[PDB]
Protein backbone atom coordinates (compact mmCIF):
# COMPACT_ATOMS: atom_id res chain seq x y z
CA UNK A 1 0.00 0.00 0.00
CA UNK A 2 1.29 3.34 -1.33
CA UNK A 3 1.62 5.72 1.93
CA UNK A 4 4.48 8.49 0.79
CA UNK A 5 3.22 11.55 2.66
CA UNK A 6 -0.08 10.18 3.38
CA UNK A 7 -1.00 9.93 7.02
CA UNK A 8 -3.67 7.85 7.91
CA UNK A 9 -1.94 5.47 5.48
CA UNK A 10 1.53 5.58 6.90
CA UNK A 11 0.22 5.10 10.35
CA UNK A 12 -2.22 2.53 9.84
CA UNK A 13 -0.18 0.23 7.45
CA UNK A 14 1.92 0.53 10.97
CA UNK A 15 -0.23 -0.71 13.46
CA UNK A 16 -1.56 -3.53 11.03
CA UNK A 17 2.13 -4.77 10.90
CA UNK A 18 2.39 -4.43 14.98
CA UNK A 19 -0.95 -6.91 14.98
CA UNK A 20 0.94 -9.00 12.68
CA UNK A 21 4.02 -9.23 15.32
CA UNK A 22 2.25 -10.03 17.93
CA UNK A 23 0.28 -12.76 16.63
CA UNK A 24 3.72 -14.60 14.68
CA UNK A 25 5.19 -14.41 18.23
CA UNK A 26 2.03 -16.49 19.60
CA UNK A 27 1.97 -18.75 16.74
CA UNK A 28 5.52 -19.75 16.83
CA UNK A 29 4.95 -20.76 20.94
CA UNK A 30 1.95 -22.63 19.75
CA UNK A 31 3.61 -24.77 17.64
CA UNK A 32 6.39 -24.56 19.87
CA UNK A 33 3.77 -26.33 22.13
CA UNK A 34 2.98 -29.47 19.35
CA UNK A 35 6.45 -30.44 19.00
CA UNK A 36 7.05 -30.69 22.66
CA UNK A 37 4.19 -33.01 22.79
CA UNK A 38 5.09 -35.09 19.86
CA UNK A 39 8.62 -35.25 21.33
CA UNK A 40 7.70 -36.50 24.83
CA UNK A 41 4.98 -39.09 22.53
CA UNK A 42 8.21 -40.13 20.41
CA UNK A 43 10.74 -40.93 23.89
CA UNK A 44 7.15 -43.11 25.23
CA UNK A 45 6.67 -44.84 22.13
CA UNK A 46 10.70 -46.10 22.17
CA UNK A 47 10.76 -46.69 25.46
CA UNK A 48 7.60 -48.93 25.19
CA UNK A 49 8.43 -50.96 22.97
CA UNK A 50 11.76 -51.62 24.75
CA UNK A 51 9.56 -52.92 27.37
CA UNK A 52 7.35 -55.48 24.75
CA UNK A 53 10.99 -56.88 23.78
CA UNK B 1 12.45 -7.44 19.26
CA UNK B 2 8.93 -6.06 20.11
CA UNK B 3 6.02 -3.01 19.43
CA UNK B 4 7.05 -0.23 21.04
CA UNK B 5 10.39 -0.72 21.46
CA UNK B 6 11.38 2.45 19.13
CA UNK B 7 13.23 5.49 18.53
CA UNK B 8 11.47 8.35 17.42
CA UNK B 9 13.24 11.57 14.61
CA UNK B 10 11.34 14.86 14.39
CA UNK B 11 12.25 16.62 11.47
CA UNK B 12 11.44 20.04 10.25
CA UNK B 13 10.56 21.83 6.76
CA UNK B 14 13.67 24.40 6.41
CA UNK B 15 13.49 27.27 3.76
CA UNK B 16 13.59 30.87 3.70
CA UNK B 17 9.62 30.90 4.18
CA UNK B 18 10.09 28.90 7.49
CA UNK B 19 12.93 30.96 8.99
CA UNK B 20 11.12 34.03 8.20
CA UNK B 21 13.58 35.57 6.16
CA UNK B 22 11.97 35.75 2.42
CA UNK B 23 11.18 39.87 2.74
CA UNK B 24 15.08 40.09 3.77
CA UNK B 25 16.19 43.11 1.86
CA UNK B 26 18.44 45.68 2.26
CA UNK B 27 17.58 47.92 -0.45
CA UNK B 28 16.80 51.92 -0.17
CA UNK B 29 13.69 53.18 -2.26
CA UNK B 30 14.99 54.83 -5.66
CA UNK B 31 13.01 57.85 -6.68
CA UNK B 32 10.88 57.18 -9.89
CA UNK B 33 10.01 59.83 -12.83
CA UNK B 34 8.88 59.31 -16.36
CA UNK B 35 9.13 60.83 -19.90
CA UNK B 36 6.81 60.82 -22.65
CA UNK B 37 8.64 58.81 -25.32
CA UNK B 38 6.22 59.45 -28.36
CA UNK B 39 7.34 56.34 -30.84
CA UNK B 40 5.98 58.09 -34.84
CA UNK B 41 5.94 54.53 -36.77
CA UNK B 42 4.49 52.08 -38.28
CA UNK B 43 3.99 48.47 -38.67
CA UNK B 44 1.91 45.96 -41.25
CA UNK B 45 -0.93 43.62 -40.23
CA UNK B 46 -2.71 40.26 -41.57
CA UNK B 47 -5.90 42.24 -42.14
CA UNK B 48 -5.98 42.56 -45.51
CA UNK B 49 -6.50 45.66 -48.23
CA UNK C 1 36.54 1.84 39.93
CA UNK C 2 32.75 3.24 39.11
CA UNK C 3 32.83 5.93 41.70
CA UNK C 4 36.42 7.15 40.46
CA UNK C 5 35.31 7.30 36.67
CA UNK C 6 32.46 9.72 38.12
CA UNK C 7 35.11 11.79 39.92
CA UNK C 8 37.05 12.02 36.17
CA UNK C 9 34.35 13.11 34.25
CA UNK C 10 33.18 15.66 36.48
CA UNK C 11 36.63 17.11 37.49
CA UNK C 12 37.54 17.34 33.65
CA UNK C 13 33.52 19.06 33.01
CA UNK C 14 34.39 21.84 36.34
CA UNK C 15 38.16 22.25 34.68
CA UNK C 16 36.42 23.63 31.21
CA UNK C 17 33.96 25.89 33.54
CA UNK C 18 36.77 27.45 35.23
CA UNK C 19 37.95 28.49 31.76
CA UNK C 20 34.94 29.65 31.15
CA UNK C 21 35.13 31.94 33.93
CA UNK C 22 38.63 32.96 33.11
CA UNK C 23 37.21 34.26 29.58
CA UNK C 24 34.52 36.02 30.95
CA UNK C 25 36.85 37.85 33.61
CA UNK C 26 38.88 39.01 30.63
CA UNK C 27 36.04 40.43 28.70
CA UNK C 28 34.68 42.86 31.21
CA UNK C 29 38.67 43.58 31.84
CA UNK C 30 39.09 44.41 28.35
CA UNK C 31 36.09 47.00 28.21
CA UNK C 32 37.29 48.66 31.84
CA UNK C 33 40.56 49.29 30.03
CA UNK C 34 38.95 51.30 27.29
CA UNK C 35 36.87 53.13 29.99
CA UNK C 36 39.52 54.19 31.77
CA UNK C 37 41.64 55.32 28.42
CA UNK C 38 38.36 57.60 28.46
CA UNK C 39 38.50 58.67 31.84
CA UNK C 40 42.48 60.04 31.55
CA UNK C 41 41.17 61.80 28.84
CA UNK C 42 38.48 63.92 30.50
CA UNK C 43 40.93 64.73 33.16
CA UNK C 44 43.05 66.17 31.05
CA UNK C 45 40.38 68.21 29.22
CA UNK C 46 39.39 69.11 32.82
CA UNK C 47 42.59 70.51 33.69
CA UNK C 48 42.75 72.49 30.41
CA UNK C 49 39.27 73.92 31.63
CA UNK C 50 40.38 76.09 34.70
CA UNK C 51 42.74 78.83 33.01
CA UNK C 52 40.85 82.20 33.30
CA UNK C 53 42.60 82.83 30.22
CA UNK C 54 39.81 81.10 27.96
CA UNK C 55 35.84 82.51 26.80
CA UNK C 56 32.62 80.19 26.23
CA UNK C 57 33.41 79.09 22.95
CA UNK C 58 36.57 77.69 23.76
CA UNK C 59 34.75 76.14 27.19
CA UNK C 60 31.67 74.92 24.60
CA UNK C 61 34.51 73.10 22.00
CA UNK C 62 36.14 71.39 25.32
CA UNK C 63 32.94 70.46 26.09
CA UNK C 64 32.26 69.09 23.03
CA UNK C 65 34.99 66.37 23.44
CA UNK C 66 33.80 65.69 27.28
CA UNK C 67 30.12 64.84 26.25
CA UNK C 68 31.42 63.39 23.15
CA UNK C 69 34.29 61.10 25.38
CA UNK C 70 30.91 60.35 28.42
CA UNK C 71 28.32 59.35 25.48
CA UNK C 72 31.51 56.75 24.09
CA UNK C 73 31.56 55.43 28.13
CA UNK C 74 27.64 55.19 27.90
CA UNK C 75 27.92 52.96 24.64
CA UNK C 76 30.53 51.02 26.18
CA UNK C 77 29.08 50.37 29.00
CA UNK C 78 25.34 49.52 27.09
CA UNK C 79 27.03 47.46 24.62
CA UNK C 80 29.38 45.10 25.51
CA UNK C 81 28.42 41.64 25.76
CA UNK C 82 29.54 37.81 26.61
CA UNK C 83 27.19 35.08 25.39
CA UNK C 84 24.86 37.36 26.40
CA UNK C 85 25.62 38.08 29.77
CA UNK C 86 25.32 42.24 29.44
CA UNK C 87 28.71 42.44 32.51
CA UNK C 88 28.90 45.98 32.75
CA UNK C 89 25.22 47.24 32.48
CA UNK C 90 23.81 45.46 35.72
CA UNK C 91 24.41 44.48 39.42
CA UNK C 92 24.97 40.43 38.99
CA UNK C 93 26.32 37.33 40.85
CA UNK C 94 27.70 34.66 39.18
CA UNK C 95 28.57 31.34 39.99
CA UNK C 96 31.22 28.93 38.56
CA UNK C 97 31.12 25.12 38.92
CA UNK C 98 35.07 24.23 39.67
CA UNK C 99 34.02 21.24 41.80
CA UNK D 1 -32.18 30.13 5.00
CA UNK D 2 -34.33 32.07 2.54
CA UNK D 3 -37.62 31.69 4.50
CA UNK D 4 -37.25 34.95 6.29
CA UNK D 5 -36.74 36.77 2.79
CA UNK D 6 -39.50 35.63 1.52
CA UNK D 7 -41.48 37.58 4.16
CA UNK D 8 -39.87 40.56 3.19
CA UNK D 9 -40.97 39.83 -0.18
CA UNK D 10 -43.97 40.29 0.89
CA UNK D 11 -42.48 43.88 1.55
CA UNK D 12 -41.01 44.47 -1.89
CA UNK D 13 -44.88 42.82 -3.46
CA UNK D 14 -45.66 41.58 -7.05
CA UNK D 15 -46.51 38.23 -8.10
CA UNK D 16 -43.86 36.44 -6.49
CA UNK D 17 -40.27 36.84 -5.81
CA UNK D 18 -36.91 34.73 -5.48
CA UNK D 19 -33.76 35.22 -4.72
CA UNK D 20 -30.98 33.98 -7.31
CA UNK D 21 -27.69 32.11 -6.84
CA UNK D 22 -25.81 31.63 -3.46
CA UNK D 23 -24.64 35.00 -1.09
CA UNK D 24 -21.79 36.36 -1.42
CA UNK D 25 -19.78 37.32 1.84
CA UNK D 26 -17.69 40.63 2.98
CA UNK D 27 -14.43 39.32 4.27
CA UNK D 28 -13.49 43.33 5.04
CA UNK D 29 -16.65 44.73 6.39
CA UNK D 30 -18.52 41.74 6.98
CA UNK D 31 -22.18 41.31 4.87
CA UNK D 32 -23.67 39.07 2.69
CA UNK D 33 -25.10 39.76 -0.50
CA UNK D 34 -28.20 38.40 -2.80
CA UNK D 35 -29.69 38.76 -6.22
CA UNK D 36 -33.37 38.83 -6.75
CA UNK D 37 -36.15 37.83 -9.39
CA UNK D 38 -39.56 39.47 -9.09
CA UNK D 39 -42.82 37.92 -11.13
CA UNK D 40 -44.41 40.55 -12.88
CA UNK D 41 -43.41 43.43 -10.85
CA UNK D 42 -41.23 46.11 -11.92
CA UNK D 43 -37.98 48.28 -9.87
CA UNK D 44 -38.27 44.90 -7.07
CA UNK D 45 -35.88 42.63 -9.57
CA UNK D 46 -32.49 43.77 -7.82
CA UNK D 47 -29.13 42.93 -6.06
CA UNK D 48 -29.30 43.50 -2.34
CA UNK D 49 -27.37 43.81 0.92
CA UNK D 50 -28.45 40.63 4.13
CA UNK D 51 -28.05 40.33 7.35
CA UNK D 52 -27.76 37.03 9.03
CA UNK D 53 -27.79 35.32 12.53
CA UNK D 54 -25.44 32.26 12.82
CA UNK D 55 -27.85 30.06 14.82
CA UNK D 56 -30.35 29.73 12.10
CA UNK D 57 -28.72 31.04 8.29
CA UNK D 58 -31.83 32.77 8.11
CA UNK D 59 -31.30 35.78 5.18
CA UNK D 60 -32.95 39.49 5.68
CA UNK D 61 -32.88 41.75 3.03
CA UNK D 62 -31.53 45.30 4.72
CA UNK D 63 -31.61 46.31 0.83
CA UNK D 64 -35.28 45.42 0.31
CA UNK D 65 -35.72 48.87 -0.56
CA UNK D 66 -36.83 49.44 -4.18
CA UNK D 67 -33.68 49.52 -5.61
CA UNK D 68 -30.69 47.66 -6.85
CA UNK D 69 -27.00 48.13 -5.32
CA UNK D 70 -25.08 50.67 -6.94
CA UNK D 71 -23.36 49.15 -9.34
CA UNK D 72 -24.71 45.57 -9.05
CA UNK D 73 -22.50 44.23 -6.07
CA UNK D 74 -19.92 46.03 -4.53
CA UNK D 75 -16.16 44.37 -4.88
CA UNK D 76 -15.91 44.01 -1.08
CA UNK D 77 -17.89 40.81 -1.38
CA UNK D 78 -16.62 38.87 -4.01
CA UNK D 79 -16.68 35.35 -2.61
CA UNK D 80 -19.81 33.01 -2.71
CA UNK D 81 -21.29 30.92 -0.23
CA UNK D 82 -24.43 28.72 0.94
CA UNK D 83 -23.50 28.65 4.87
CA UNK D 84 -23.01 30.76 7.65
CA UNK D 85 -19.59 32.65 7.69
CA UNK D 86 -17.82 33.54 10.98
CA UNK D 87 -14.95 35.81 11.40
CA UNK D 88 -11.61 34.93 13.15
CA UNK D 89 -11.68 36.74 16.39
CA UNK D 90 -15.17 35.17 17.30
CA UNK D 91 -13.51 31.67 17.48
CA UNK D 92 -16.81 29.87 17.90
CA UNK D 93 -15.38 26.58 18.25
CA UNK D 94 -12.53 27.06 19.83
CA UNK D 95 -13.72 28.55 22.59
CA UNK D 96 -16.90 26.08 22.72
CA UNK D 97 -14.58 23.11 22.97
CA UNK D 98 -12.46 24.61 25.66
CA UNK D 99 -15.61 24.47 27.86
CA UNK D 100 -16.10 21.17 26.88
CA UNK D 101 -12.55 20.71 28.58
CA UNK D 102 -14.38 22.11 31.35
CA UNK D 103 -12.35 25.88 31.42
CA UNK D 104 -14.42 28.00 33.78
CA UNK D 105 -13.25 31.51 32.20
CA UNK D 106 -13.59 33.90 29.53
CA UNK D 107 -10.91 33.26 26.87
CA UNK D 108 -8.24 35.57 25.55
CA UNK D 109 -6.28 34.91 22.17
CA UNK D 110 -2.94 36.80 22.14
CA UNK D 111 0.50 36.48 21.16
CA UNK D 112 3.60 35.77 22.95
CA UNK D 113 6.92 36.85 23.48
CA UNK D 114 10.04 35.52 25.97
CA UNK D 115 12.60 37.20 28.28
CA UNK D 116 15.86 35.71 29.59
CA UNK D 117 17.54 37.13 32.86
CA UNK D 118 19.62 39.71 30.25
CA UNK D 119 16.95 41.31 28.81
CA UNK D 120 17.44 39.53 25.80
CA UNK D 121 13.88 39.18 23.75
CA UNK D 122 12.32 36.60 21.82
CA UNK D 123 8.77 35.72 20.01
CA UNK D 124 6.87 33.13 20.68
CA UNK D 125 3.25 31.65 18.86
CA UNK D 126 -0.42 32.38 19.23
CA UNK D 127 -1.77 31.06 22.65
CA UNK D 128 -5.28 31.20 24.59
CA UNK D 129 -5.37 33.15 27.90
CA UNK D 130 -7.77 32.75 30.59
CA UNK D 131 -6.83 35.62 32.93
CA UNK D 132 -3.58 35.23 34.11
CA UNK D 133 -3.24 31.46 32.94
CA UNK D 134 -2.35 30.52 29.57
CA UNK D 135 -2.99 27.84 26.65
CA UNK D 136 -0.98 27.12 23.60
CA UNK D 137 -2.83 27.72 20.04
CA UNK D 138 -2.46 27.01 16.53
CA UNK D 139 -3.96 28.66 13.20
CA UNK D 140 -5.70 26.93 10.85
CA UNK D 141 -6.73 27.25 6.83
CA UNK D 142 -8.06 30.99 6.97
CA UNK D 143 -7.43 32.01 10.70
CA UNK D 144 -9.60 29.92 12.43
CA UNK D 145 -7.72 28.71 15.49
CA UNK D 146 -7.31 25.36 17.39
CA UNK D 147 -5.70 25.00 20.59
CA UNK D 148 -2.66 22.20 20.82
CA UNK D 149 -3.83 18.76 22.08
CA UNK E 1 25.86 25.07 36.66
CA UNK E 2 28.03 27.40 34.40
CA UNK E 3 26.59 30.91 35.43
CA UNK E 4 27.90 31.03 31.77
CA UNK E 5 25.37 28.98 30.18
CA UNK E 6 22.64 31.52 28.60
CA UNK E 7 19.45 30.17 28.75
CA UNK E 8 19.00 28.69 25.40
CA UNK E 9 21.94 26.64 25.67
CA UNK E 10 20.35 25.44 29.17
CA UNK E 11 17.47 24.07 27.09
CA UNK E 12 19.88 22.18 24.91
CA UNK E 13 21.24 20.65 28.06
CA UNK E 14 17.91 19.59 29.21
CA UNK E 15 17.01 18.06 25.66
CA UNK E 16 19.85 15.64 26.00
CA UNK E 17 19.52 14.80 29.46
CA UNK E 18 15.90 14.39 28.75
CA UNK E 19 17.01 11.57 25.86
CA UNK E 20 19.27 10.05 28.62
CA UNK E 21 16.08 9.37 30.39
CA UNK E 22 13.72 7.92 27.63
CA UNK E 23 16.78 5.78 27.37
CA UNK E 24 17.12 4.69 30.51
CA UNK E 25 13.50 3.84 30.68
CA UNK E 26 13.50 2.13 27.55
CA UNK E 27 16.39 -0.45 29.12
CA UNK E 28 14.37 -0.98 32.46
CA UNK E 29 11.42 -1.70 30.11
CA UNK E 30 12.09 -3.54 27.29
CA UNK E 31 14.96 -6.16 28.14
CA UNK E 32 14.17 -9.67 28.62
CA UNK E 33 15.14 -13.17 28.85
CA UNK E 34 13.42 -16.05 27.19
CA UNK E 35 10.32 -13.79 27.25
CA UNK E 36 10.13 -12.88 30.45
CA UNK E 37 11.19 -9.43 31.60
CA UNK E 38 13.60 -8.85 33.99
CA UNK E 39 14.07 -5.00 35.72
CA UNK E 40 10.36 -3.93 35.20
CA UNK E 41 9.57 -4.24 38.90
CA UNK E 42 10.84 -5.58 41.85
CA UNK E 43 11.29 -8.91 42.08
CA UNK E 44 12.35 -11.91 43.58
CA UNK E 45 13.64 -15.53 42.32
CA UNK E 46 14.56 -18.76 43.63
CA UNK E 47 17.27 -21.28 41.69
CA UNK E 48 17.51 -25.11 42.72
CA UNK E 49 20.94 -25.56 42.45
CA UNK E 50 20.55 -29.16 45.07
Amino acid sequence: TPVEGNNVEKEKAAAAIDKTNRGLKNSLNNVLTVRAELGTQLSELSTLDSLGS
Amino acid sequence: ANDGETIDIDLKQINSQTLGLDTLNVQQKYKVSDTAATVTGYADTTIAL
Amino acid sequence: ANRFTANIKGLTQASRNANDGISIAQTTEGALNEINNNLQRVRELAVQSANSTNSQSDLDSIQAEITQRLNEIDRVSGQTQFNGVKVLAQDNTLTIQVG
Amino acid sequence: DNSTFKASATGLGGTDQKIDGDLKFDDTTGKYYAKVTVTGGTGKDGYYEVSVDKTNGEVTLAGGATSPLTGGLPATATEDVKNVQVANADLTEAKAALTAAGVTGTASVVKMSYTDNNGKTIDGGLAVKVGDDYYSATQNKDGSISINT
